[PDB]
């Protein structure tokens, strides 16, 4: 059957159902990803799929966190600047 | 008189019933042309004592 839709919401977007009720796709506002799992797929336990990281880490709730440029954590024979641990939207 | 009771060979019980037809991920196939699966069971009983 269809999974419950109980814990499944996330801080700061919605969701729409695709697939019949069979998978979940968390939606974010502009200039947002939702945290590790874009969607989700309904295991055929009553439950969904865990909050599962790309390092397999157990997330309670979900999120909608800001979106980062990727660092440059390489760069040869010159200096470039500023160096920041993170580059939000709109940086030089 | 031997005190050790002989081995007694196991005979199958009836066929059970026709279990629902139904396909995974596919809603309820009833009167539509989706072709499902089902199953049927049965019981071994009897057989104590090293039998067959
Ligand atoms: C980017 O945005 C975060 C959000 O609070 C802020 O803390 C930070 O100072 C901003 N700038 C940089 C360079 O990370
Ligand atoms: C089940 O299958 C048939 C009846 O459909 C018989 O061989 C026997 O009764 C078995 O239990
Ligand atoms: C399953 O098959 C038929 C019903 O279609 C019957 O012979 C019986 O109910 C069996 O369990």
């Amino acid at each position: 059957g269809s999974c419950s839709l109980e814990g499944v919401e996330i801080k700061g977007g919605s969701f729409r159902l695709l697939q019949e009720g069979q998978a979940l796709e968390y939606v974010c506002p502009s200039g947002f990803y939702p945290y590790p799992v874009q969607t989700r797929t309904c295991r055929s336990t009553g439950s969904w799929s865990t909050l599962k990281t790309q390092d397999q880490k157990t997330v309670r709730k979900a999120e909608c966190r800001a979106i980062h440029c990727p660092r440059p954590h390489d760069f040869e024979n010159g200096e470039y600047w500023p160096r920041s641990p993170y580059y939000n939207v709109s940086d030089e | 008189n031997t005190a050790v009771p002989c081995p007694v060979d196991g005979e199958w019980d009836s066929w059970g019933e026709w279990s629902p037809c139904i396909r995974r991920n596919m809603k309820s196939i009833s009167c539509q042309e989706i072709p499902g699966q089902q199953s049927r069971g049965r019981t071994c009983r009897g057989r104590k004592f090293d039998g067959h």
